[PDB]
């Protein structure tokens, strides 16, 4: 390109570069993308499951590590039923009272 | 100048890809869409395409 | 090598891959606004 | 001193590829003084010819009619009729004139191979193309850049590595010969790289990926009894796209003038490299 | 499958080449938590 | 209903209530193929079999159910002038804004983003960049405005606010038209007593809390 | 329970029947209201002559 | 002091079970490439990869209470928090060198999107002033990189082998003519006859 | 080609935690308790409700000046 333009372009590389460095390596936000890099690996590699590698012999395996499924599954099934008929107990009450309330 | 060297009609890319690509992109397509299409559209209609008409359409002012 | 509850994780894949396709295409909801010219009336 | 040229070379870059594809296929006659009359006795070919060096040349095809009753019925004796006969300025590679060295690996007329042990039409009427290699850089006419070939076939430490001392030193590493048929078909590859040049995920990925021939050379020293570092190799050709890019496509097996078979020894090393990740969790537990 | 596309993109696409595997990794836990938000929130 | 296009409306003496009538009739035939198309639709739909159908009838076609609002709304109203929308400016000064994406009133042009993309080319030429690069960076500013523009159905709500305001100013001055007559001596009588343009029904607010807090009780 | 048929007719009767009761309601509402605004506008106008109250801006 | 407790036995947990695999972690880095040497952290298995990124930042930072810790503890504890620090300093030279190669390979990227089959927009005859400074700049500074491993021969090698790849490929995809010589002179050296 | 198509899960994200299986439970219960929680106020907005239209429903409007919104009929 234009070697005007050239010097042009060079500074505003450097520039960029520089900015993205200063704001990855000042202090405070190093150790906020530290902290938060580490935060998003847990989160992403390390998620509540319910498959995973079993290694140990059935003698040195754990009870909850075999019924967690169950658990988890009558956790949630309950939880859907009873709101369920909640939401049925919770439409007969309104009807009523305000059936009893006027007409 | 740019100069290019290319068997229009014998090349792996040329003629034989009108033929093969078409045949071959739409495979799944029609297979599967048409008659999930199909169920989908008439499950709906296990009576009829009836219009239940809920504005008086037949009613035209004096 | 065993996998606890391979099972259950290969079906809770299919259902997260097919609810989500679902809500996304909308498959089974369809519009019927481009079929009204072409249906019958009733009254 | 110099100024922004990206809308004159956008405009001459399109205006070229539309021009390039009105005239593609681009010929010059090497003798036009010929009556059309003679032509029916003789074939014609059809040579690709560039010289980078030249400032002025641009690739081109050129035509040469030539007597198919003076010379024995092979690519690379056609070529070099060609060259001692008519124009000495053709280049090519050619060593051993049997189809043991490899050098003369050349598109005879749409299919990769070497010219030397490869036949061509008789008939006078259907014209020959001789083209170099196809995704292989040109160095002039039908010479290409095989230097990346040979960069990524160092990659494999294709040597006898062995982690265990010979017992006496005055034998030899013993191998049943059921352990060397296992290298049968295997070991005669010349790397002529006439099929990896025509492998599309080497099309594609020159680098990453190394080529059938390479890999097949991997599985090679794999497979062979005598070394013991069997694991080692298999973990490193197991690195990114080195292999996992084959899409066994099969051509590589097709192409072969030798009549090996790249695609089943490939199928081999996924194989293997896939136990080899199960049992690197299987069996260290 | 999200590996799947992104394979086909970087072997078909040599722009797509520029992207290292930590950006593909980033790309892929964005994805992950769009899916996983998409799918709550259909729901609610 | 097949209504007429011809208003049985005098427009010597009720004006804009002869043109709003007009306009309705106008429109009506097409605003109520719409309807029918929509309403057509949602029945359909919940003549479906489980998850297909009626199991998410009522919640998941929201947008449906907008739409056929809205259009019902519009066939009553008919045409909108910008008189009106200037008018109701005063609470919704995006009334314009809302009310464009709304309706296929005119066609919409990026005109934010095209003058980005033609910012970023000026950046590309000074910088030498290939013309696909300042191409694809010019569609890209224009497809996030695009993106940025078109659904938004939170301007469909605020359209129908604005149509349900309309529909009331309009019937209010049909009937201030068609009872004009009747209050001119009345209204000549009052302009000479009051000084004030404020309207009757807030004076007389003002003057009941007025005996209600000083009048004396007796 | 009954066809769709039956229910869109019925549903088609109520939206009528709500209609028409929406109408007795215009209708009382437009009448009262005309009085209404006539007789506050004359009371406005009797306080203000009679000397009852002073209406300023 | 019960949050000193706390913290303190975090830290010794979290300090000393890493350091025992920051071995591991270091060989599997080496062992990849430049391009992306946290690869197989990624794709394959995360070998307490990310885990030791994060704690040796602690173990860098973090005070320690030596009132509780033991006399062996302890110096287990400094044992591992020296190499915790061994790690960091490790990863910041490795993403120093995979930083460079990608410097080499994003001019390799250009000179690819150069020469492709379906760039019929940009198709340049002529190498440009600007990517031809970028080379020569690019080839001192891994000549000068080369000479500074010297003491260490698997790192030059390493670097050999995984930078001057793309080096190499450069090379290939020019002519021999124009400012070539000059471009190439330190690569031509040495280099270039190991790439072929 | 090469086959790919699997639903098996991938061992990338098959680790288990040191003291046993991943926090499964535990994740389970504060989703049931968030559920509860949403549905239990969804469900008290959506059914105790009513609709009262009389005279004491309707306020004087306003601009968002705060004056009295009045529109002449120009
Ligand atoms: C700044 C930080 C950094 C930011 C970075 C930028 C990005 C953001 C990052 C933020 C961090 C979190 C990101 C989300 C998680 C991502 C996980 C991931 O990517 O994993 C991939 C990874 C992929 O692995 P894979 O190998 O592909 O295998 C996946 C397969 O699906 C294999 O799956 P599986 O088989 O292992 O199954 C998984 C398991 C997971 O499920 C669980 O165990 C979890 C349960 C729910 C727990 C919910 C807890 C929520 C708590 C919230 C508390 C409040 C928070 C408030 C915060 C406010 C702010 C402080 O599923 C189940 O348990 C299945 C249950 C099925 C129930 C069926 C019911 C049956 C009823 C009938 C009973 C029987 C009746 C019989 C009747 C018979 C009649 C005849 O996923 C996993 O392996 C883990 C499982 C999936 C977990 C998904 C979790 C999503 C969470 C989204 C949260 C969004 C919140 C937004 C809040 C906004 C506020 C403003
Ligand atoms: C004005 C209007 C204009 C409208 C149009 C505008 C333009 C629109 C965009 C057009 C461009 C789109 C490009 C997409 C490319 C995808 C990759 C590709 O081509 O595949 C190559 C590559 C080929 O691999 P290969 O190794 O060569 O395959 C050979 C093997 O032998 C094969 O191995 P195998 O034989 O063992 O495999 C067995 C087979 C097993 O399957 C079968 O054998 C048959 C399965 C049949 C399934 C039938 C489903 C029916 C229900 C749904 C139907 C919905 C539509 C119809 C609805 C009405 C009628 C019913 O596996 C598969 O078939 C794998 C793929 C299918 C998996 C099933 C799930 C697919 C859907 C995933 C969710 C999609 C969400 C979309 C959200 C979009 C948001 C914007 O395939 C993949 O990459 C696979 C993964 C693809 C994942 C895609 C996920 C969605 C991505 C969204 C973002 C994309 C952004 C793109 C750029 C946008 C502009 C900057
Ligand atoms: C309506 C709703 C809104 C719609 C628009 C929404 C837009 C959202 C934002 C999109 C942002 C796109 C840019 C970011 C992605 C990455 C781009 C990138 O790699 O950057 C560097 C790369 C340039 O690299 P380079 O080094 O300059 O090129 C040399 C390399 O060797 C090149 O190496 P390479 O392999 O990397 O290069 C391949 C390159 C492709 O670039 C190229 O190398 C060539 C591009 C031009 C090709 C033109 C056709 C060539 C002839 C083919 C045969 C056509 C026959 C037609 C007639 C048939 C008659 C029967 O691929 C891409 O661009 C990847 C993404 C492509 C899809 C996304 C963009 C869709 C834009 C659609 C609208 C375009 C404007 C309107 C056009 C129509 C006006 C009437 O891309 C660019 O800078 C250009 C970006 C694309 C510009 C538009 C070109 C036309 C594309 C049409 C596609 C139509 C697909 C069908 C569905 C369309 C539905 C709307
Ligand atoms: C809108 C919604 C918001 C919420 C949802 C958000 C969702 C998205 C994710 C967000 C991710 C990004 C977050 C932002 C980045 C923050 C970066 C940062 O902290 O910068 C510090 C960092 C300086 O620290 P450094 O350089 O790393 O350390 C050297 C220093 O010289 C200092 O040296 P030192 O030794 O003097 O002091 C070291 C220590 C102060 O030292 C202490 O005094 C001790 C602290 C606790 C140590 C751990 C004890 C654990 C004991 C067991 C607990 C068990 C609980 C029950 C469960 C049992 C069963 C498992 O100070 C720190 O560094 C604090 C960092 C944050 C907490 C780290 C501890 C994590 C573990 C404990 C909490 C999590 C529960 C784990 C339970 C399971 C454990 C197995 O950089 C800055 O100064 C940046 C300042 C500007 C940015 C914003 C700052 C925000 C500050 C927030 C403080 C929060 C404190 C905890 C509150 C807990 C409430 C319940
Ligand atoms: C709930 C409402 C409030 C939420 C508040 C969230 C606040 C987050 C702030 C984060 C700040 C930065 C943190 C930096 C790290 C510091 C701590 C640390 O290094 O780890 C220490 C500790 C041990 O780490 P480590 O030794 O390195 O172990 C890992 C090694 O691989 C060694 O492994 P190992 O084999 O040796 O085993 C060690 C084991 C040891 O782990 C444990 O012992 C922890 C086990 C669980 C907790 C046990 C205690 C339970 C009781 C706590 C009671 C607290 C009461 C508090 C009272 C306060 C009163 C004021 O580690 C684990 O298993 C790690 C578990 C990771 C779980 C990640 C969960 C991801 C999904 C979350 C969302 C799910 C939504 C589902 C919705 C689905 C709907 C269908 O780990 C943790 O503290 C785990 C924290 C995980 C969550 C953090 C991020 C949450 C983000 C949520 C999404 C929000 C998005 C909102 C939008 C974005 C913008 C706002
Ligand atoms: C709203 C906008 C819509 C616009 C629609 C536009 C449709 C575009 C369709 C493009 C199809 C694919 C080709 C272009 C993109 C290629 C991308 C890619 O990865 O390729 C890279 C590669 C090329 O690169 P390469 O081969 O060098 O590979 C890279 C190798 N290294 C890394 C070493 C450099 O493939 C191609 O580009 C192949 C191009 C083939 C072109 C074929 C043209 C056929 C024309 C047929 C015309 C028929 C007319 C009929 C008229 C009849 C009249 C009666
Ligand atoms: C040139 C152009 C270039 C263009 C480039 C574009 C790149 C785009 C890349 C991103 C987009 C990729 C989209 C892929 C398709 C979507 C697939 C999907 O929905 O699943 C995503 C993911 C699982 O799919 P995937 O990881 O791909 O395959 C794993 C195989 N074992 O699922 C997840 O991991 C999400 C987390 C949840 C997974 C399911 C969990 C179990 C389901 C039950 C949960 C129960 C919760 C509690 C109970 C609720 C019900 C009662
Ligand atoms: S793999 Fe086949 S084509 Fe390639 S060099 Fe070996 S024998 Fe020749
Ligand atoms: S031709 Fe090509 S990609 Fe694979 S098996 Fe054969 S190599
Ligand atoms: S000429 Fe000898 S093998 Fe080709
Ligand atoms: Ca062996």
């Amino acid at each position: 390109m234009n070697h005007s333009c050239q010097k042009v372009f060079e500074g505003f590389v450097s520039a960029l570069y520089d900015t993205s460095y200063f704001f990855r390596n000042f202090g405070p936000f190093k150790a906020t993308i530290h902290y938060a890099t580490y935060a998003n690996y847990l989160a992403q590699n390390w998620a509540p499951r319910v498959s995973y590698i079993e290694t140990s012999t059935p003698a040195y395996t754990l009870a909850k590590n075999k019924y967690a499924v169950y658990i988890v599954y009558g956790l949630i099934g309950g939880a859907l039923i009873h709101n369920y008929m909640l939401d049925n107990k919770a439409a007969q009450k309104s009807q009523q009272y305000y059936l009893k309330h006027r007409d | 100048m740019r100069r290019i060297f290319w068997n229009f009609k014998t090349a792996f890319v040329g003629l034989p890809m009108f033929s093969l690509a078409p045949k071959n992109i739409l495979v799944y397509p029609i297979v599967v869409g048409v008659p999930l299409y199909t169920f989908i559209v008439l499950q709906n209609s296990v009576r009829g395409f009836a219009y239940f008409d809920e504005y008086d359409s037949d009613v035209k002012e004096n | 090598l065993p996998i606890r509850n391979i099972q259950f994780a290969r079906y809770h894949y299919l259902a997260a891959v097919t609810v989500f396709t679902y809500f996304a295409t909308r498959c089974c909801l369809l519009d019927y606004k481009k079929y009204y010219p072409l249906a019958s009336v009733k009254k | 001193a110099e100024s922004n040229d990206a809308t004159s070379i956008c405009l001459e870059s399109i205006s070229g590829t539309i021009k390039g594809l009105q005239k593609a296929n681009y010929v010059v006659e090497h003798n036009p003084n010929l009556t059309s009359e003679e032509k029916k006795h003789l074939k014609q070919f059809l040579v690709y010819r560039y010289n980078p060096a030249d400032p002025h040349d641009q690739p081109k095809y050129v035509s040469y009619w030539c007597d198919i009753k003076k010379f024995p019925p092979m690519f690379l004796d056609a070529i070099l009729y060609i060259k001692n006969e008519l124009d000495p300025t053709l280049s090519i590679r050619r060593s051993c004139r049997e189809g043991i060295c490899g050098s003369c690996a050349v598109n005879c007329d749409g299919l990769h191979t070497l010219a030397c042990i490869s036949g061509f039409n008789r008939d006078l009427s259907k014209p020959t193309i001789i083209t170099p290699l196809g995704h292989m850089f040109i160095l002039k006419d039908l010479v290409v850049d095989m230097t990346n070939f040979y960069a990524q076939y160092k990659m494999i430490e294709p040597y006898l590595k062995r982690k265990t001392p010979k017992p006496d030193a005055n034998k030899e590493y013993p191998q049943s010969p059921e352990q060397r048929a296992l290298l049968d078909g295997l070991y005669e590859c010349v790397l002529c790289a006439a099929c990896s040049t025509s492998c599309p995920s080497y099309w594609w990925h020159p680098d990453r990926y190394l080529g059938p021939a390479i890999l097949q050379q991997a599985y090679r020293w794999i497979v062979d009894s005598r070394d013991e570092y069997t694991q080692e190799r298999i973990e490193r050709i197991a690195e990114d796209v080195r292999l996992d890019d084959c899409q066994q496509i099969g051509m590589c097996s097709f192409t072969c003038p030798k009549g090996l078979n790249p695609q089943l020894s490939l199928k081999n090393l996924m194989d293997m490299v896939k136990d080899f990740r199960q049992k690197r969790i299987e069996q260290e537990v | 499958m999200f590996k799947e596309l992104i394979h086909i993109f970087r072997t078909y696409y040599i722009t797509f080449r520029y992207l290292k595997k930590s950006n593909i990794n980033f790309l892929k836990n964005l994805s992950y938590t769009l899916i996983a938000y998409y799918l709550i929130i259909n729901f609610q | 209903v097949r209504l007429n296009l011809k208003s049985n409306v005098d427009q010597n003496e009720y004006p804009f209530l002869a043109k709003w009538d007009k306009d309705m009739r106008q429109n009506y035939e097409e605003y109520q193929n719409r309807i029918d198309a929509t309403t057509y639709h949602l029945q359909r739909s919940q003549r479906g079999i489980a998850v297909f159908g009626e199991w998410m009838y009522p919640r998941y076609f929201q947008k449906d159910i907008l739409e056929l609002e809205v259009l019902r709304r519009k066939q009553q109203l008919g045409k909108i002038y910008p008189e009106e929308v200037s008018s109701y400016t005063q609470i919704n000064p995006d009334i314009a804004n809302d009310l464009n994406l709304t309706f296929n009133a005119k066609l919409l042009w990026p005109v934010r983003g095209m003058t980005v993309g033609a910012g970023f080319f000026a950046f590309a030429h000074l910088f030498n960049l290939p013309y696909s690069f300042r191409l694809g960076l010019f569609v890209l500013p224009t497809a996030v405005e695009l993106a940025f523009t078109w659904g938004n159905k939170t301007s469909q709500f605020k359209s129908i606010e604005f149509m349900d305001y309309l529909l009331q100013y309009r019937v209010s001055k049909a009937l201030l038209e068609k009872n004009a007559k009747h209050f001119a001596e009345k209204k000549a009588a009052y302009q000479k007593e009051i000084n004030s343009s404020q309207s009757v029904q807030d004076l007389y607010n003002q003057l009941i809390t007025l005996v209600s807090e000083q009048a004396p009780s007796e | 329970m009954f066809s769709d048929f039956n229910m869109y007719e019925a549903k088609v009767f109520l939206k009528a029947v709500a209609d028409a009761q929406n109408t007795f309601r215009q209708t009382a509402q437009q009448e009262n209201q005309l009085a209404r605004y006539e007789s506050q506008s004359q009371s406005l106008l009797n306080g203000s002559t009679s000397g009852a109250i002073s209406i300023t801006g | 002091s019960l949050v000193s407790l706390f913290k303190n036995t975090f830290l010794k947990s979290r300090v000393i079970g890493l350091s025992f695999q920051a071995q591991r972690v270091m060989a599997q880095m080496a062992k990849t490439d430049f391009e992306n040497p946290d690869e197989h952290f990624l794709l394959n298995d995360a070998m307490k990869y990310n885990e030791l990124v994060f704690y040796g930042r602690l173990a860098e930072n973090w005070s320690i209470n030596p009132e509780l810790f033991g006399k062996a503890e302890l110096a287990k504890y400094n044992e591992a928090k020296q190499t915790l620090i061994d790690f960091n300093q490790y990863h910041a030279l490795v993403q120093n060198l995979h930083e460079f190669y990608w410097e080499l390979k994003t001019i390799y990227l250009e000179l690819s999107r150069g020469v492709a089959t379906s760039n019929f927009h940009n198709k340049r005859e002529v190498t440009h002033s600007i990517i031809e400074s970028d080379i020569k700049n690019s080839i001192h500074k891994y000549i000068q990189l080369i000479d500074d491993l010297k003491d260490y021969p698997e790192w030059q090698h390493k670097v050999r082998e995984e930078i001057g790849y793309y080096a190499h490929m450069i090379y290939t995809s020019v002519n021999h003519d124009g400012n070539f010589p000059e471009i190439f002179k330190e690569f031509n050296k040495v280099d270039s006859l190991y790439y072929f | 080609a090469r086959l790919w198509w699997t639903l098996d899960p991938s061992k990338y994200y098959l680790k288990q935690i040191s003291s046993g299986g991943r926090n499964e439970i535990l994740f389970t219960v504060l989703g049931v308790t968030a559920a509860y929680w949403y549905f239990g106020n969804k469900r008290c907005e959506h059914y105790w409700r009513r609709q009262i239209d009389n005279c004491q429903s309707w306020s004087r409007a306003q601009n968002i000046n705060g004056n009295n919104l009045t529109v002449k009929q120009y």
